């Protein structure tokens, strides 16, 4: 006969050997929970500090408040350190360039303190205004620094020699393997000069991302050629390229084969064409026979993106080549490839033959049909993610049959700007996975005229002036686990909304766990009237916790006064990021919003405004 | 395999301490350990719907018997219990006394301020 136990002095969790407590804490990735854990008791504080694996530094590490923290503020196991978000956002961090002997020993001090809190860093992200930031910041970590990510949305300092931005890394950091320049504005010449003149450093590199703030027209054949040739050990390459054959230095069959031959070990390759404006059907210098040879040189390839404006024609044989020569291919994104799957009755062809595919994304395939979708559904039984963008011959019946046939497996769907697929009809088409779909991305196009049980994430595209409200009637009325929403507005102000009409943000109020919003109006264009239109009713999203807001775009992007007022009524916000500026003092947000913690003005677009002097 | 009390099969290579007595794991906990190892074959969240006390005994057993996979799931569960809770609710759940002075507590808050959430 069991008796009920009373108040106990012992704590099972604290009575575990301390290593087992560290092991538990190592599984806790929510930062707010980790901070809360450290506040529970002294032992959990030790466990939290001993096991934190990543941190994004908040505040100004030049301030006494940071430098004169206790030695208890120590993270001995921390691998990834992100300094790119330190205040004030985008200012020079530990630069030698004066905004003379004081700046040097103040720089040395901050660095030493950072190395004191973060002894074990193997990956660093840093906002990098000029190379002396790197010179001051890497001596403490040069032995162990494996991945470096550079962030700069500002103009390249105009007096720097070619490649100077990357020199301090390439001279000093012998453990460097991974270089992420996706958000780093520099010239393509900088990358070429640095990477072809440092063979010691460059021969060891395995991962390279060359997005360069999405502000270049693309790497040329004469730039990509030498870069590849100097990096024989590349396993991952992400780069924008010039593909327009009106330019003689464009990337074509020769430049592609030369990349594969110089970097035979590639597993991840993502090439894209920077999009201006108006290229629709103009052909690329990439041919099907060229791609056959190309894929045959890349037997380890697993993840392939070739996102073009310029067209590659009759690509099915190249897809069959991909399946045969790259037996590990799993992740495939193609833009402006034509003839991807013809779908003859007796056999599977093209992309339908790639049986190992887990993700498939197709843009601007003009001859992709319902028949094509039938073959892909029969051939690609492992598809977890499916997307189509600007595929004007696919119908709701193609989607519906694909969704039904791939029911065991399909979790993420994108349908964007497909001519025959309006929103209501496309939502109905997804019926076979209504109770299974985790992520959905669609553009909203209305017709004037079962819960989504597992839908965690929603991304929506709109034209300027268009309303959100009809989304509820269109079929997304019940979404019990929907926690994040992304809204992006395209087009120009050539349609004024009727007076007293609003976008309809308050119509998301019936989603019980919607905590996160991305509202991107940067490409949407009196600016205050438009902000009123889009933001009105944001206050009624009761569980809204994190907001990313991009105001409309004049080189500064300022929130108007009604925009500030409507955001300031979001009483649940814990995190607020404005990608642009405000005339308002940042404290008015902290005072209006009782539990606001993380707020920052992140001007993460090129060119970022210079605000340097006090 | 012997209990603390007094139970044998071929799945036993899953425990690396084994690779016949086990004096530190009780009969109730050994029955559950074997149950987890049987299921992990060639052809889980439910198994983890147990009380807090049994959970902590299972962590202890998984460590002792050196079952990497069992220790991971069992410890991941505890981490999920910590998530989303105030410091007082963490304390309540796990029966922790607050050993901090108010000044130490303020130091912890001031330090936490240096990371983004």
């Amino acid at each position: 006969e069991e008796v009920e136990e009373g108040r106990s002095s012992s704590s099972a969790i604290l009575d575990l050997p301390e290593p087992l407590l560290l092991h538990i804490l190592s599984f806790l990735t929510d930062v707010r929970s980790r901070h809360r854990a450290a506040l529970a008791c002294g032992r959990m504080r030790a466990a939290e500090r001993a096991t934190r694996s990543e941190l994004s530094l908040r505040g100004d590490p030049r301030s006494p408040g940071f430098l004169f923290l206790s030695h208890a503020f120590r993270f001995p196991a921390l691998e990834h350190l992100d300094l790119s978000l330190v205040s004030p956002w985008g200012h020079p961090l530990l630069s030698s360039v004066p905004p003379p002997e004081a700046i040097s020993e103040q720089n040395a001090f901050i660095a030493a303190r950072l190395a004191g809190c973060f002894p074990a860093v193997t990956s660093l992200a840093v906002y990098c205004r000029d190379p002396t930031t790197l010179a001051n910041l890497t001596p403490h970590w040069q032995a162990s620094l494996r991945r470096v990510k550079l962030v700069r949305w500002h103009q390249r300092p105009p007096t720097l020699p070619d490649g100077a931005d990357l020199e301090p890394l390439l001279e000093t950091c012998a453990a460097l393997r991974e270089l992420d320049l996706s958000e780093f504005y520099c010239w393509t010449e900088d990358v070429v000069r640095a990477l072809t003149t440092h063979p010691s450093a460059t021969a060891a590199l395995t991962h390279l991302d060359l997005g360069l703030a999405a502000a270049t027209d693309g790497f040329k054949s004469s730039e990509l050629g030498p870069i590849a040739a100097s990096c024989p050990n590349l396993r991952k390459l992400v780069a924008p390229c010039l593909f327009n054959p009106r330019f003689s230095d464009c990337v074509g069959d020769d430049a592609l084969l030369s990349l594969a031959t110089s970097c035979p070990r590639l597993t991840v390759l993502r090439l894209s064409e920077p999009f201006e404006a108006n290229i629709q059907r103009e052909e690329a210098a990439i041919t099907v026979a060229g791609l056959v040879a190309f894929f045959a040189a890349l037997p380890a390839l697993e993840d392939f993106t070739m996102d073009l404006q310029h067209n590659v024609l009759e690509a099915a044989p190249a897809m069959e080549a991909l399946a045969r020569r790259c037996p590990r291919i799993k992740f495939l994104t193609l833009g402006s490839f034509q003839g991807l799957c013809k779908a003859s009755w007796l056999h599977l062809d093209g992309v339908a033959v790639c049986g190992g595919l887990e993700s498939l994304y197709m843009k601007n395939c003009q001859d992709l049909t319902d028949a094509s979708l039938a073959a892909i559904g029969r051939g690609c039984r492992r598809l977890a993610k499916f997307g189509i963008h600007g595929c004007d011959l696919v119908t709701s019946a193609g989607i519906r049959r694909l969704a039904f046939t791939l029911r065991p497996t399909l979790k993420e769907v994108t349908v964007l700007h497909c001519r025959l697929l309006h929103t209501a009809e496309c939502l109905t088409a997804l019926s076979p996975i209504r109770d299974r779909i985790e992520s959905l991305e669609i553009n909203c196009v209305w017709n004037t005229t079962g819960s989504w049980e597992m839908l965690r994430s929603l991304s929506l595209w709109f034209s300027a002036g268009q309303l959100l409200s009809p989304l509820i009637s269109a079929g997304l009325d019940s979404c019990p686990v929907l926690e994040e929403i992304s809204i992006k507005v395209e087009g120009d102000c050539r349609t004024r909304p009727a007076p007293r009409t609003i976008f309809g943000l308050s119509d998301l109020a019936g989603f019980p766990v919607l905590a996160k919003m991305k509202l991107d109006l940067s490409e949407a264009v009196d600016l205050s009237l438009w902000e009123r239109f889009y933001l009105h009713g944001i206050e009624s999203l009761q569980t809204l916790y994190e907001l990313d807001y991009w105001p409309p775009q004049v080189h500064h992007r300022s929130l108007t006064l009604p925009a500030v007022g409507l955001i300031q009524r979001c009483v649940g916000l814990r995190k607020l990021f404005i990608h642009g500026t405000t005339h308002e003092h940042f404290m008015t947000f902290f005072l209006s919003i009782p539990n606001l913690r993380d707020m920052q003005l992140r001007e993460d677009y090129y060119p970022a405004p210079e605000n340097d002097l006090m | 395999l012997k209990s603390s009390d007094g139970v044998e099969e071929a799945v036993a290579l899953e425990s690396q301490t084994i690779a016949v007595p086990l004096p530190n794991v009780t009969s109730k906990i050994l029955a559950k350990v074997i149950e987890y190892c049987k299921r992990h074959v060639e052809a889980d969240a439910d198994f983890m719907k147990i009380d807090q006390a049994t959970l902590f005994e299972l962590i202890l057993a998984a460590n002792y018997l050196n079952i990497k996979n069992l220790l991971d799931l069992t410890c991941q569960t505890v981490a999920d219990m910590i998530k989303g809770k105030t410091p007082e609710e963490i304390r309540t759940t796990f029966n922790i006394k607050n050993d901090f002075t108010p000044e130490e507590e303020e130091e912890v808050r001031r330090e936490n301020q240096w990371a983004f959430e």
